[PDB]
DNA sequence: TTCTTACTATTTCTTTTTTAACTTTCGGAAATCAAATACACTAATATTAAAACGCGGGGGACAGCGCGTACGTGCGTTTAAGCGGTGCTAGAGCTGTCTACGACCAATTGAGCGGCCTCGGCA
DNA sequence: TGCCGAGGCCGCTCAATTGGTCGTAGACAGCTCTAGCACCGCTTAAACGCACGTACGCGCTGTCCCCCGCGTTTTAATATTAGTGTATTTGATTTCCGAAAGTTAAAAAAGAAATAGTAAGAA
């Protein structure tokens, strides 16, 4: 049986194992650590793409598009603390009017 | 006529537009043109060592990316 | 569980995965192979 | 003051290449020029130089906005540019 | 070749919003920011192995790294995630 | 203002830990005591602690103070502080 | 009383002479215990964090600067 | 080595020092070299710099206010270490009129 | 132990001002401003031969990370000193 | 004059080819148990520098008011972007092989380190 | 000026070095070919000067508010000593995954097996 379906994930632990060693990040790995990080690289997909869907939602659009992920990454805090220094290619700039 | 002024005046300003402004001097021009070629000086000098380094004689996006990672700035989308 | 030895058994002497403590360890069974641990230290 | 604000809303939406992208490729050329070799480039590589160089000429645009605003103006001079980028490290 | 994660992230897209469409420059997006994360967690984890004399990288230093990488909620959310997966993988 | 400037570079030799150590080392305890652990410290590292925090205060006072001093005014209100926090990144 | 009002009101006008200014507010002082309070909590948590990893019940110095290390600060001097 | 190459600082040290890394699989010859020579000059353009504030304060013992008068002086050194901070260092003399 | 620079750094500082007294807290300053630097070029070269898909670390590598964590003419002052000793080294 | 008829993609059945998974070996990592050892922290005072903390007072902040320079602002053009090919030759890939080059495994140390001390040079 | 520092002292133990293997690089050599850049040559949308006024930045004056004076208490401070009871670090010991061996498969292309159109030839 595949390691992924041994533990009920669908991103590619075979790979993530893989990837670690050739990766020159220390000696050896420690097994059980690439399928942990493989749980949380498969929880963030899912977690802004739930917000990419939402803004494709309200918009009555059946594509995703660059905007959609720039208005999703920049709304919510605590993601765009996160990513506090990016820049979506083809992404622009929030709704923002100033009290002028 | 060299191409730090084909940055036009109605570019600048239609940035400033989509920047959040609706009044500005005509220094800002000038300003903004020195401000940038030192921002872009400060990039290419890094991406034309990355593109020197692997004997290489061009450049791609990979480079870029990587040269931009240097300056604590990250851009998805390409590769990196 | 008598955790009483907690020493390898002589199939952990020849395989030193880990060692269960269990009757006769559960490194012994797994491939039903309580005959060689029953010839072993057998508490 | 007949256009100010329905326009500076519009181009807000409409998120593409805003700086023409012929004379910055050739600035872009010029100016690698000025270093050594005679080196060419993908043709990708420029978009990924142009929106880098877009966001940093907007994230400056919205710093010196809001300092001018503090500024108890509604206009920028250079003298806020000048400000915006000395507090924010590089110089 | 390409190493691209468009399979996985096409079936995972399937499993909340089954009818959204993607674009293959949004793929590149998501895929090259997941590297980004991957790179960032993996790099942490690694200097703190290399800080406490450790050759090995368990999954108690990705439980340290995910806790520092990724901030507040959003780690406390993805600790239990990621320590779901593994017992559910041990227990196999 | 009999004494503004021959003293504010009195101080500016005298390299010192101006921060009264007791106080800030019961600030630290209990903001520590506020998270899990009954947590002991290291001696040294409250000093550790002490320089980084009066090199950041020091490096936001001089911050809002060149901001104010484009403000056309002489005196810092906490309206620049906050600008000059929130240009400066974090918030 | 606790501890934040131990910042005193002379000990924030002291480094405010350091920091290079002669006038300021009263609503200064709980301003700047705010945004140093922040500060310490945004630090403390990853030394606590580091302290609490290596199964050490006690925090040095070399944890401090390893924390420090993550803000994009760097303090020699203690090791580091 | 580093009479092989005329240093003060021990190439042997870092050759071995890099190796307990695992920063890439090999390790070249010279690069050891290089760094030393690298760090070699370093120090002796820090020391330079911190001499003359040791020199001008009339004072020997070099003092770290008399070190951060020399990192915030060459604006490329002072570019590259604009992130760094220094116990006991204090500050630049500048005000304003 | 302490693994301290210091009889390397107190032997350099004989060469320009050989009547200049150090301080302890001095010398661990520079020692883990050098350490420093040395961590930082070697990380940097690190991820570039990552990069161009080699094993080893050659002296081009280091001359590429001199080159870049370096500015402007510090760097090309570092980068004759750098090439000067390896050839001395080799004609020996 | 559409009843037919073998093309004809086509589209789905079935298999090969491109990796990932299940066992042994075991070495060197890692956890454990116990002892030695360091040490961080309470607690007595003893100042004593240092924070409040007042009642002046002045100087800066701040608001209102002219004003006129100096910004947007259509209007009428000119000028290039830019799109659309051509196109041809430059570097990028992309294998074939191999001389050299570091990993490594032992000997062989001296040199760069604890630890006193003897001496008095810097604040 | 003195008192506590700061190099300058010796013993020494462990890393630096020296010398061979040898496994496998990356390094040239010779391709195939994009592909990028040069160029013409169209449009047509956009930049650019022009009068054009209102604002709004700015300077001036008045106000009045609040922030820093320095005497004067008043309260918490470093700074000592000692205990001292915890945590911490070694250190054998012991247990034990980690890698590495690959040989069941498997991935999706590949060819074929209908197969549903599919162009032509007479009522
Ligand atoms: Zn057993
Ligand atoms: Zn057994």
């Amino acid at each position: 049986q595949s390691r992924s379906a041994k533990a009920g994930l669908t991103f590619p632990v075979g790979r993530v194992h893989r990837l670690l060693r050739r990766g020159n990040y220390a000696q050896r790995i420690g097994s059980g650590a690439p399928v942990y990080l493989t749980a949380v690289l498969e929880y963030l997909a899912a977690e802004i793409l739930e917000l990419a869907g939402n803004a494709a939602r309200d918009n009555k659009k059946t594509r995703i598009i660059p905007r959609h992920l720039q208005l999703a990454i920049r709304n919510d805090d605590e993601l765009n603390k996160l990513l506090g220094n990016v820049t979506i290619a083809q992404g622009g700039v929030l709704p923002n009017i100033h009290q002028n | 006529r060299d191409n730090i002024q084909g940055i036009t005046k109605p570019a600048i300003r239609r940035l400033a537009r989509r920047g959040g402004v609706k009044r500005i001097s005509g220094l800002i021009y000038e300003e903004v043109r020195a401000v940038l070629k030192s921002f872009l000086e400060s990039v290419i000098r890094d991406s034309v060592t990355y593109t020197e380094h692997a004997k290489r004689k061009t450049v791609t996006s990979l480079d870029v990316v990587y040269a931009l990672k240097r300056q604590g700035r990250t851009l998805y989308g390409f590769g990196g | 569980t008598q955790l009483k030895s907690k020493h390898p058994c002589s199939v952990c002497t020849r395989r030193k995965v880990k060692c269960d403590r269990m009757i006769p360890c559960g490194n012994c069974r797994k491939r039903g192979q309580d005959s060689e641990c029953m010839k072993s230290t057998k508490l | 003051g007949t256009v100010a604000l329905r326009e500076i809303r519009r181009f807000q939406k409409s998120t593409e290449l805003l700086i023409r992208k012929l004379p910055f490729q050739r600035l872009v050329r010029e100016i690698a020029q000025d270093f050594k070799t005679d080196l060419r480039f993908q043709s990708s590589a420029i978009g990924a130089l142009q929106e880098s160089v877009e966001a940093y000429l907007v994230s400056l645009f919205e710093d010196t906005n809001l300092a001018a605003i503090h500024a108890k103006r509604v206009t920028i001079q250079k003298k806020d540019i000048k400000l915006a980028r000395r507090l924010r490290g590089e110089r | 070749r390409k190493e691209t994660y468009s399979s996985y992230i096409y079936k995972v897209l399937k499993q909340t919003h089954p009818d959204t469409g993607i674009s293959q420059k949004s793929m590149s997006i998501l895929n090259s920011f997941v590297n980004d994360i991957f790179e960032r967690i993996a790099t942490e984890a690694s200097k703190l192995a290399a800080y406490n004399k450790k050759s090995t990288i368990s999954a108690r230093e990705i439980q340290t790294a995910v806790r520092l990488i990724l901030p507040g909620e959003l780690a406390k959310h993805a600790v239990s995630e990621g320590t779901r997966a593994v017992t559910k993988y041990s227990s196999s």
